[PDB]
């Protein structure tokens, strides 16, 4: 017999520690742009390879090189735990997605290219050009070693 | 979708504009040529009177 369980770990808030809130529009500090969802040769129900945190260009295609780097992917379409849009869409569907772009504390080590590979010194500085601070150091945990 | 840019009502139109007026008068007169030495028409022997022509 197999006991069937699972963990419902992770969070939101570690890909943006902090914003600038303006009294007016807060809508401010992000865009929206149509972005591929499910992959485009793929079966109906492969769920899409995109995670919080991908760099995304202007175009709306995931960045694959510092120079096509224009925000982060914050929707909530995607955040752990709440990855339940498997296959709503169709192969190669277009669907909006919000996308961070200035006025954030990021996380530095949750920003990765399209392949998953992290941001380099190129990225950091296209991303930062928009009014972005990212932070190169959060705390981490130990949550149970026996020693610590 | 919920995060993302919102949206703005900015939208608005006025005029305004002047007119004149018009005038139209109306009078009229009576003199004792026409009250005095006759009768009031609907009651054969009364005389007449001022008012009745006035009102």
């Amino acid at each position: 017999a197999k006991a069937h369980v699972a963990t419902l770990e992770g969070n939101y808030s570690d890909i943006v520690l902090g914003r600038v809130v303006a009294f007016g529009d807060t809508g401010w500090n992000f865009k929206e742009v149509d972005m591929t969802f499910i992959a485009d040769d793929a079966d109906a129900d492969s769920k899409t390879t995109l995670f919080a945190g991908v760099l995304v260009g202007e175009d709306g295609t995931p960045a694959t090189a510092a120079a096509g780097v224009f925000g982060v992917l914050v929707d909530r379409k995607v955040l752990p735990g709440v990855d339940h849009y498997i296959g709503v869409f169709e192969p190669g569907e277009k669907v909006p997605m919000v996308l961070a772009v200035r006025g954030l504390t990021l996380n530095q080590l949750k920003l990765k290219y399209a392949d998953g590979t992290a941001i380099d010194a190129a990225g950091i500085q296209a991303l930062e050009a928009q009014g972005n601070q990212v932070t190169d150091k959060i705390v981490g945990t130990q949550f149970i070693g026996s020693v610590l | 979708q919920r995060g993302g840019v919102r949206q703005h009502l900015a939208n608005d139109r006025k005029k305004i504009v002047n007119l004149n007026i018009p005038f139209f008068p109306l009078d009229r007169s009576i003199d004792r040529a026409d009250i005095q030495n006759f009768r009031e028409f609907g009651t054969e022997n009364a005389p007449a009177t001022v008012d009745a022509e006035v009102q």
